[PDB]
């Protein structure tokens, strides 16, 4: 991003934490619904208790 | 009545405080009597719905 | 009339010759004299006796503050005329950047008024803005260009002994706003452009017009919170004690007290029928 | 008279009976004062006595 600092515009660089921090229209909702049930399917848990 | 309402034209009740005048002027055109709370947008919306 | 509970007829005349008073008397408030305030008593009645009579003085103040209050047209249209001799002497005037010039030109323009004190002051503020943008490139003395930190307003090239007057006169404007004083008018021709003078002549008519107007809206904002507040305990207080009268007078005090109309009917519900609530209330 | 007026109205305006009066009735004591100076208003009947039902019913009300 793009910030102001008294007066002045300087430039800022952050790191994602983690992978739910990318933008909705490179990681939708619908996309992580399907990795989570692949972790389940992985863990065994497809039919959640 | 026939004219768009001034707020001089709007009236304020006083309930339980003895409109003596108001019930007197209770089929009237001209005046219109009003409760002070005013409705907000939530509700306004809610009211339309 | 202004009548109210348990306290001795001569102090109320008395404070009724200190309202008669007010507009000739400085930094007019309740908040700068507390002598009406400690007049109410505190320890020389009951409790919901002393918030009344500090309900009924508060409602009283707000009433006359707001038909005191002055209608600003008279120097209203020194400042119009002020701003269309402004953008005429800019309009002739050889800027170099022609176009952001007569963009801010257009917009000293366009600022005539709506009657309305809040936009008023709005529009006041964005002339003011523009006439010293303009001033600023005239004179090409450095001005803003950083986003959200807009052009201030200042009197621009005038001498020390001048601004020293005006914040003086801004003062006094400040602490009684009611009486106005538009006399700090020497600007001279033999130094700094006149387009420099004309803007300075207009940026003191809109300070004096946003100052006032704005010591008003603080006004008007804590006599309107304060008179809620003691409304709001009074009510508290009596709650406690169920009766015909008792519940009249709450059913009065429950107006929702945050516009001027609302404290106009509320004194009027108030004095129209007295005799009725002040059974409810003790004499000490 | 004061008695006059009073009676005109408790009868005449207020159509109330014989069997209630201010002299029994506290609401009505007070209410009566008011309603004695609206000079005017006394061919409207039925304003006056739903003005004195809200009466009653704010003087006995717990809220």
């Amino acid at each position: 991003t793009h910030c102001q600092e008294n007066s002045e515009t300087v430039a800022l660089c952050t790191p994602r934490i983690v992978i739910g921090n990318l933008p909705d229209g490179l990681a939708p909702g619908p996309f992580h619904e399907l990795r989570t049930w692949e972790i389940m399917e992985h863990m065994r848990l497809r039919p959640p208790p | 009545d026939r004219q768009p309402l001034n707020p001089a034209n709007i009236e304020a009740r006083h309930h339980g405080v003895s409109d003596v005048p108001r019930l007197g002027a209770m089929d009237a055109d001209e005046p219109l009597f009003v409760d002070d709370y005013r409705a907000t947008d939530d509700e306004w919306t809610l009211q339309k719905v | 009339s202004l009548q109210f509970i348990g306290l001795q007829r001569r102090d109320v005349v008395a404070l009724v010759n200190f309202l008669r008073h007010l507009t000739q008397k400085p930094d007019v408030d309740l908040e700068a004299h507390p002598k009406i305030l400690k007049k109410c008593g505190e320890k020389r009645l009951h409790r919901r006796t002393v918030l009344f009579n500090e309900l009924m003085l508060w409602l009283g103040y707000y009433r006359e503050l707001r038909f005191h209050n002055p209608d600003l047209s008279s120097v209203l249209e020194e400042f119009e005329v002020r701003c269309v001799a402004v953008a005429r002497r800019g309009y002739t005037y050889p800027f170099g950047d022609r176009g952001k010039a007569r963009d801010h030109l257009a917009v000293l323009d366009r600022t005539e008024f709506d009657t309305d004190v809040r936009h008023d002051a709005e529009i006041v503020e964005r002339a003011l803005v523009s006439a010293v943008i303009l001033a600023k490139m005239s004179v090409r003395e450095t001005l803003v260009t950083a986003i959200g930190q807009t052009e201030p307003i200042a009197f621009v090239h005038l001498k020390d002994t001048e601004v020293q007057r005006i914040e003086e006169n801004l003062e006094g404007v400040r602490r009684n706003m009611f009486c106005v004083k538009p006399l700090d008018l020497n600007l001279d021709r033999h130094a700094n452009t006149a387009l420099v003078n004309a803007v300075n002549k207009l940026v003191y008519t809109g300070r004096l017009i946003m100052n006032v107007r704005r010591s008003w809206e603080e006004l008007e904002r804590k006599c309107l919170a304060r008179i809620q507040e003691r409304c709001k305990l009074l009510v508290k207080e009596l709650r406690m004690c169920l009766s015909f009268d008792s519940n009249y007078c709450r059913n009065i005090l429950k107006h929702a007290v945050e516009n001027g109309d609302s404290a106009d009917t509320l004194l009027e519900l108030l004095i129209e029928d007295f005799d009725i609530y002040v059974d409810s209330f003790p004499q000490s | 008279k004061r008695d006059e007026k009073h009676r005109h109205v408790v009868n005449v305006v207020l159509e109330l009976p014989t069997e209630i009066s201010e002299a029994t009735h506290p609401v009505l004591a007070t209410m009566l004062s008011k309603y004695t100076r609206m000079s005017s208003l006394f061919n409207d009947k039925c304003a006056f006595k739903l003005d004195l039902l809200r009466m009653v019913a704010v003087s006995r009300t717990r809220r």
